[PDB]
RNA sequence: CGAUGUCGGCUCGUCGCAUCCUGGGGCUGAAGAAGGUCCCAAGGGUUGGGCUGUUCGCCCAUUAAAGCGGCACGCGAGCUG
RNA sequence: GAAUGCCGGCAUGAGUAACGAUAAAGAGGGUGAGAAUCCCUCUCGCCGUAAGCCCAAGGGUUCCUACGCAAUGGUCGUCAGCGUAGGGUUAGGCGGGACCUAAGGUGAAGCCGAAAGGCGUAGCCGAAGGGCAGCCGGUUAAUAUUCCGGCCCUUCCCGCAGGUGCGAUGGGGGGACGCUCUAGGCUAGGGGGACCGGAGCCAUGGACGAGCCCGGCCAGAAGCGCAGGGUGGGAGGUAGGCAAAUCCGCCUCCCAACAAGCUCUGCGUGGUGGGGAAGCCCGUACGGGUGACAACCCCCCGAAGCCAGGGAGCCAAGAAAAGCCUCUAAGCACAACCUGCGGGAACCCGUACCGCAAACCGACACAGGUGGGCGGGUGCAAGAGCACUCAGGCGCGCGGGAGAACCCUCGCCAAGGAACUCUGCAAGUUGGCCCCGUAACUUCGGGAGAAGGGGUGCUCCCUGGGGUGAUGAGCCCCGGGGAGCCGCAGUGAACAGGCUCUGGCGACUGUUUACCAAAAACACAGCUCUCUGCGAACUCGUAAGAGGAGGUAUAGGGAGCGACGCUUGCCCGGUGCCGGAAGGUCAAGGGGAGGGGUGCAAGCCCCGAACCGAAGCCCCGGUGAACGGCGGCCGUAACUAUAACGGUCCUAAGGUAGCGAAAUUCCUUGUCGGGUAAGUUCCGACCUGCACGAAAAGCGUAACGACCGGAGCGCUGUCUCGGCGAGGGACCCGGUGAAAUUGAACUGGCCGUGAAGAUGCGGCCUACCCGUGGCAGGACGAAAAGACCCCGUGGAGCUUUACUGCAGCC
RNA sequence: GAGCUAGCCCUGGCCAGGGUGAAGCUGGGGUGAGACCCAGUGGAGGCCCGAACCGGUGGGGGAUGCAAACCCCUCGGAUGA
RNA sequence: UGGUUCGUGGAGCCAUGGGGGAAUCUGGGCGGACCACCGCCUAAGGCUAAGUACUCCGGGUGACCGAUAGCGCACCAGUAC
RNA sequence: CGCGGGGUGGAGCAGCCUGGUAGCUCGUCGGGCUCAUAACCCGAAGGUCGUCGGUUCAAAUCCGGCCCCCGCAACCA
RNA sequence: CCGAGGGUAGGGCCCGUGACUGGGGCGAAGUCGUAACAAGGUAGCUGUACCGGAAGGUGCGGCUGGA
RNA sequence: GUGGGAGAGGGUGGUGGAAUUCCCGGAGUAGCGGUGAAAUGCGCAGAUACCGGGAGGAACGCCGAUGGCGAAGGCAGCCACCUGGUCCACCCGUGACGCUGAGGCGCGAAAGCGUGGGGAGCAAACCGGAUUAGAUACCCGGGUAGUCCACGCCCUAAACG
């Protein structure tokens, strides 16, 4: 059947990107938490040009 | 007149379509004056706030003239009468000698080629606009302003009118389509005649689809729902209500008057 | 009750006898034929259909007869639903 | 030592089930330490509106080459999408960006919000939408519309030359638009050819023949030709297009009414460039050479594509902005702008490969899911259907034998034809097309493919219409009539309704529980009620604001009923709602009669009765397509029976019409009648309606239904009652090799007994040790800390005249 | 968190081939004019058969599956809500 | 209304959203309703070290662990997945 | 089986809970009106209060046991 | 070839019969009520509509077969 | 044909006053309505009666007749438009052109049906209050369809002279 993962580079970027997270206090805290944690990747790596 | 069909299909046996014979050879509209992009959307910034809206034909807005006092004294020739997707009535395309082209909402009896004009001057004829004062008591009228210089707001639906009843210092009394008795300021413009397309009420949609074409989504009964959804939801195999009938939001829907009492508008109203 | 799947049907049977039939027998208000009733006896047999989920039952057409009951109202790691 | 304990390790089931579509394989020869599995050739099979080819998304090195085989591959592996290394992705014209706007997003001004933040015209961002200049070949092992060859374009910038008032983010024009049906002329693509080109080929009885086989094109500027799209020309007057216009618009006169003229596309033609089979020889993993100076021509079919803003019709009335044309303003007119020709300038990102899939989403090389374009031939009425088959791609990454039961899938059957069973569930008959021919009923359309029939192949003869061609041949479509031929059978294979009668429910097409319900449930046009006068009602939000609506009573919200037909009776006592400037009660407040605490007092500070005081309630009226409700007990007719009639009690009023043992009837298989040999069902009646009933509508209704019930016809393996056959497993061998489960086990029956159902206790009976294929009675067999039930002062969802608050409104 | 799912908004795309034959238009007829009736043309429809496609009706298989919803035969819609 | 031990209590004091609304030392607040007396302070402007909290970071010590312990990580761990 | 409501002149109903008096309508009877009957008018008659028990000074009335009558209930399995 | 006739399939008409139901006719002395004929005690009759155990009533308009 | 005449003959538009009912304002009290008699009903929440204003609908007093017009059904305030029939004078024209009329077609009171509108008075049904033995009637108080309009059906009558 159709499963739940339907990859889209634009969606992933607009949805979970560094700039989206930065836009709101909710998201800014996510970066803070991930930084303090020592996460190698703050936001998902969306590729291609 | 109303177009009628034979039952060559079920739902074609009741279905019924407007007569478009008053639609003069001018079916597609007029750029310049209108159209605008019209912005379909069944809801506010976010959430739906009027249920069951959506779908249905794309539209172009015809930006019509609801304040006729710009062109006081300037007459215009009625050039055409065309279909307007965004109202019950039809619209008149008129050419002002000025050059300017406006649409007026098209009254019953309006003929193409006719002369029409607005102002204190203005022969009392179908199509003309006047401040309510100079209009003879008892004449039927439409596109009436509520307060002066604020635009036509009463009687624009197809086949509607108001009748002038009497006067009272600065106000003339109106009898509105609903039957209400209203004091409306003398200085309010209103155009003589009834609205026309009066056979609009006689049309039978005929099937579900037609409803959808006009963007009317299926309306579901409270009875059909559940207690979470509606006062009428549940219980077992059908149910008669079990309380005084209500809206989904709990207010009673048979009888409960809802106009606020202390409206300052009150001292200008005399009926139902 | 940290689970003994619960009606009926089907499938496969098997057992008890307080025996429906067949074998044996006494009494009979047993002429004979056919019955009645009790005793011995389970080796074998104990049909097909209509209605009903039905068990049962009521019919239909037959029959030597169309037996009662037990096996977790036998049998769902065998089927059905 | 126990916690269905936690982490780890190793057992058991077990050499067991399985090894992922039943599209299928065989052989010869290579390589190699080692071949069913790798390369090659020959034969065979499968796809072919794909299982072929091309884009997009996603993926990200998987592409190409060399060397490798521990692991990954469900077996093997010399192989690989695997490991090591090296290479490979070339653009002014393709896509995206230094262009534009959509929904939405962001957002200066502005508004709002305890903070965070929320709105928000202009603007900005935002694209498979608009705008926009490259086509055809050749090369690499791996890229090419990117490199190269030919031919052809676009922007800039700077020059010369010739024109004109030039000139804006500003005005106007355009861009610019629906759905169905569509004409004319074209291309794509396809079929035919006695014509042209071509290696070859006569087989096995015959054929050296207009014999077979293969192939007969592609691109292409200017100029032409054929189609076709767009479009009037003057002159006046001018107050509108938010300054200004000569522009547009509006009025008025003249000339056109035409595509005549101007453009602008498409298609043919074109200087030129290029391609070019079968077969044979070769050595590749594959391509190369020859065939060749290849030929490259005539017919016919023909689009859904092109001309495109074509045309007609209809109602539900069908984006925006820039580029582009023009108009003028500030300014500038030694500028500038248009046209022609030269020269120079032309950046950024993508480009590999996969792509209906072993490279994407499903933990897997997973029988699943995944958007757009091409998708040849023949036959079957047509077609993207179905059978075969081009091109091209595959044989699905375990095999080999065997020929048990049993299962899956499939084929056939004597005689009977539903006796099967909950039910004709399943399976069968039926089936395409042409022509006969069709009932009740009906909303006049339908019911209709009703039903029921007949025709269907091939051969020869006569003969009628068109289409393309000149009015003709051919070629291509449709027809008619006449003889005859063969077979069990002519839509000879594949695709292709079983039919009728009668009830229930719903009018109808639609929708729904994604993953057990597709329905009689939801929806539906339509009907009635009720709110709403516009800063509407209502809804979301603390607000600002937004929806409603750029609407305005023929409109918008809420509620029910649910096409249509005939209709929807009585009760307003209670509850609801609606209406009542009386009254009663009613809070803060007002008012202070009156009294209190301190003070030597002036004073300060306390309570506090009258009385004036809202809505709400009470009270008075209305209202049922508002919530709801719509009786009992006796008696009576000149045979009995029964009760039109009467008495009485109570109610707010005592169910009318119509229906009724019903999706409603407990007693119940009610009682009659019909179908049947037989009928708890079914149909028609009666009414004794436990417990129908009129918009939670009542009684009907043509038509419709993967709904539900009953009957018959037809037909059958459903059954009597099975039998045989096929293939995929099951079984034996070689290779890889799990699982839940498991206190340990050296794990028999009977009658007992034991917490009451014993392999384990007693007595007795039976019984040599170990397996393999099978069957499921048992191990209260596995699986889930029972769903039902109860319990816990456990939890949630829901309700209301439970309590208490809150939003909201008064 | 709406890359599954529900609804809506903006912008694109798809729907072979067959049947049935509404209005209207045209001629003829009828009348005083009409209505109306005959053809012929016309090509409408939440119309019909049927692919793609969108579904998921009945039965079987599958049940440590190919698959945490699948496969086989069958079946509903397929110009529209 | 909040704060205080103070939950309306005889309910003060300190803050305040709403209404009314003074005075400048013979002026004002307070000592738990209030009043008298006796006393204590001088509101409606601001600043102000140190003593006090914490431990990312360095150092020291341990009747603290010793690779299922000790930080999740003694090991290229907030990694693989 | 459980529950709660009911038996009163000839008919239908009141009278009970706050024990002492049994009342209403109809019917029946006698008379009057009418030629006659009904209607109407004047008079009258009429009740072991389902049975059994005792509580009281006293039971239709209060409390128990039976008896018919009516209505409700019988649910999860 | 046609063809009596048989077979199958579906229609049309007529007659017979059917639980039950509809109204009707007729039958000396059963029930209820009083509609009509006299101004029949509400003039009557009428087409229509609604309601009612029944004759019948009432609404609307009409007629003289009444003042 | 020329020339005139009477008319409630027909359709469409427009308009006038009297009266009824509801609303508002003034003034005003203790009852008003109603019948055979009453009661229901209305009224100190200010009725009835009177005055002033407003709205709305239907029907047209006097003229009016025992009259006129029409083929009937039927037609009645006034105005205008459009239109049918008809009668007289003159005897000018045509010149037998006539009468009736199965069927067809049209018209056809009232009540009734559909869609929409309108709704003041009246009023089936319906609810009350009296009357009666009972009253589903007659009388009284209310009251919905309908009565009115547009369009479309219905085709009946003591459509009677
Ligand atoms: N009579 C002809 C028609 O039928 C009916 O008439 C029938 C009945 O109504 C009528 O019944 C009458 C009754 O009306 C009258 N008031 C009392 C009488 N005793 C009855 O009598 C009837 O029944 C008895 C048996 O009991 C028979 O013997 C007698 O012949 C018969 N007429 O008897 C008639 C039978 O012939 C209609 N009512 C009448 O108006 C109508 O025109
Ligand atoms: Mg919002
Ligand atoms: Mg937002
Ligand atoms: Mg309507
Ligand atoms: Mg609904
Ligand atoms: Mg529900
Ligand atoms: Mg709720
Ligand atoms: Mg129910
Ligand atoms: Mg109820
Ligand atoms: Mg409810
Ligand atoms: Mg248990
Ligand atoms: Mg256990
Ligand atoms: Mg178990
Ligand atoms: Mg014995
Ligand atoms: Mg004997
Ligand atoms: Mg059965
Ligand atoms: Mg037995
Ligand atoms: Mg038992
Ligand atoms: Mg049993
Ligand atoms: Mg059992
Ligand atoms: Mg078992
Ligand atoms: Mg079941
Ligand atoms: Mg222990
Ligand atoms: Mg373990
Ligand atoms: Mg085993
Ligand atoms: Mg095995
Ligand atoms: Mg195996
Ligand atoms: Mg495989
Ligand atoms: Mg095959
Ligand atoms: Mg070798
Ligand atoms: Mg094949
Ligand atoms: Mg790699
Ligand atoms: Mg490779
Ligand atoms: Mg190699
Ligand atoms: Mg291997
Ligand atoms: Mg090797
Ligand atoms: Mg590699
Ligand atoms: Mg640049
Ligand atoms: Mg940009
Ligand atoms: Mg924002
Ligand atoms: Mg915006
Ligand atoms: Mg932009
Ligand atoms: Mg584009
Ligand atoms: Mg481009
Ligand atoms: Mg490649
Ligand atoms: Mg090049
Ligand atoms: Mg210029
Ligand atoms: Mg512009
Ligand atoms: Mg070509
Ligand atoms: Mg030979
Ligand atoms: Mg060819
Ligand atoms: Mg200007
Ligand atoms: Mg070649
Ligand atoms: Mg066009
Ligand atoms: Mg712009
Ligand atoms: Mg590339
Ligand atoms: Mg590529
Ligand atoms: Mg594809
Ligand atoms: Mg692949
Ligand atoms: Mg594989
Ligand atoms: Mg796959
Ligand atoms: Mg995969
Ligand atoms: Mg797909
Ligand atoms: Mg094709
Ligand atoms: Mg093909
Ligand atoms: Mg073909
Ligand atoms: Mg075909
Ligand atoms: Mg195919
Ligand atoms: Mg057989
Ligand atoms: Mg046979
Ligand atoms: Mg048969
Ligand atoms: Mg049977
Ligand atoms: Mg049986
Ligand atoms: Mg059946
Ligand atoms: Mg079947
Ligand atoms: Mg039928
Ligand atoms: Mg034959
Ligand atoms: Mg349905
Ligand atoms: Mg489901
Ligand atoms: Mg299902
Ligand atoms: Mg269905
Ligand atoms: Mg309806
Ligand atoms: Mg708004
Ligand atoms: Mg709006
Ligand atoms: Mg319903
Ligand atoms: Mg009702
Ligand atoms: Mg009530
Ligand atoms: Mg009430
Ligand atoms: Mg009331
Ligand atoms: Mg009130
Ligand atoms: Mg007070
Ligand atoms: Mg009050
Ligand atoms: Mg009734
Ligand atoms: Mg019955
Ligand atoms: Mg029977
Ligand atoms: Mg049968
Ligand atoms: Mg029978
Ligand atoms: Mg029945
Ligand atoms: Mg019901
Ligand atoms: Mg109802
Ligand atoms: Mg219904
Ligand atoms: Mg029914
Ligand atoms: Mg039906
Ligand atoms: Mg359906
Ligand atoms: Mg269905
Ligand atoms: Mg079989
Ligand atoms: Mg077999
Ligand atoms: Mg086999
Ligand atoms: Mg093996
Ligand atoms: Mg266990
Ligand atoms: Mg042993
Ligand atoms: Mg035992
Ligand atoms: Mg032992
Ligand atoms: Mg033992
Ligand atoms: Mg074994
Ligand atoms: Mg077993
Ligand atoms: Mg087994
Ligand atoms: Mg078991
Ligand atoms: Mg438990
Ligand atoms: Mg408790
Ligand atoms: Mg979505
Ligand atoms: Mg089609
Ligand atoms: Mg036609
Ligand atoms: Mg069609
Ligand atoms: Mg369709
Ligand atoms: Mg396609
Ligand atoms: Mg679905
Ligand atoms: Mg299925
Ligand atoms: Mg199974
Ligand atoms: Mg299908
Ligand atoms: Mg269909
Ligand atoms: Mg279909
Ligand atoms: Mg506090
Ligand atoms: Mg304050
Ligand atoms: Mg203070
Ligand atoms: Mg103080
Ligand atoms: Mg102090
Ligand atoms: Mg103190
Ligand atoms: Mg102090
Ligand atoms: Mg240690
Ligand atoms: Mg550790
Ligand atoms: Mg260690
Ligand atoms: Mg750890
Ligand atoms: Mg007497
Ligand atoms: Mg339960
Ligand atoms: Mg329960
Ligand atoms: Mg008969
Ligand atoms: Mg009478
Ligand atoms: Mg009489
Ligand atoms: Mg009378
Ligand atoms: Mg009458
Ligand atoms: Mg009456
Ligand atoms: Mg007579
Ligand atoms: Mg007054
Ligand atoms: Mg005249
Ligand atoms: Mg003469
Ligand atoms: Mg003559
Ligand atoms: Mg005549
Ligand atoms: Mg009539
Ligand atoms: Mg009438
Ligand atoms: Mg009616
Ligand atoms: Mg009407
Ligand atoms: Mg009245
Ligand atoms: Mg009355
Ligand atoms: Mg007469």
């Amino acid at each position: 059947m159709k499963r739940t993962w339907q990859p889209n580079r634009r969606k992933r970027a607009k949805t979970h990107g560094f700039r989206a997270r930065m836009r709101t206090p909710g998201g800014r805290k996510v970066l803070k938490r991930r930084r303090q944690k020592g996460r190698w990747r703050l936001t998902p790596a969306v590729r291609k040009r | 007149a109303v177009k009628k069909f034979k039952p060559y299909t079920p739902s074609r046996r009741f279905m019924t379509v407007a007569d478009f014979s008053e639609i003069t050879k001018t079916e597609p509209e007029k750029s310049l004056v209108k159209p605008l992009k019209k912005t379909g959307g069944r809801n506010n910034q976010g959430r739906i706030t009027v249920r069951f809206r959506g779908g249905g034909h794309k539209r172009l807005y015809r930006i019509i003239d609801f304040k006729r006092w710009d062109k006081v004294g300037i007459p215009a020739k009625v050039a055409a009468i065309e279909y307007d997707p965004n109202r019950s009535a039809r619209i008149a395309l008129l050419h002002y000698v000025d050059g300017e082209k406006r649409y007026i909402i098209a009254p019953d009896g309006l003929q193409v080629g006719q002369q029409v004009v607005a102002g204190p001057d203005a022969p009392i004829q179908v199509g003309n606009a006047l401040p309510l004062r100079f209009i003879p008591v008892g004449t039927v009228v439409h596109a009436v302003e509520l307060e002066p210089k604020k635009g036509a707001k009463l009687a624009r639906a197809a086949g509607t009118s108001a009748q002038i009843q009497g006067r009272e210092g600065d106000y003339v009394i109106l009898r509105l389509p609903s039957g209400e008795l209203r004091k409306v300021h003398g200085e309010c413009y209103a155009t003589v005649g009834a609205v026309g397309n009066a056979d609009h009420k006689n049309i039978v949609l005929g099937k579900a689809g037609r409803s959808r074409w006009l963007g009317r989504r299926p309306h579901v009964r409270g009875a059909a729902m559940n207690p979470v959804d509606h006062p009428h939801g549940g219980g077992e195999g059908r149910a008669p209500r079990g309380r005084p009938p209500a809206s989904p939001w709990g207010w009673q829907t048979k009888g409960l008057k809802t106009r606020k009492r202390r409206k300052p508008s009150s001292r200008f109203i005399i009926a139902r």
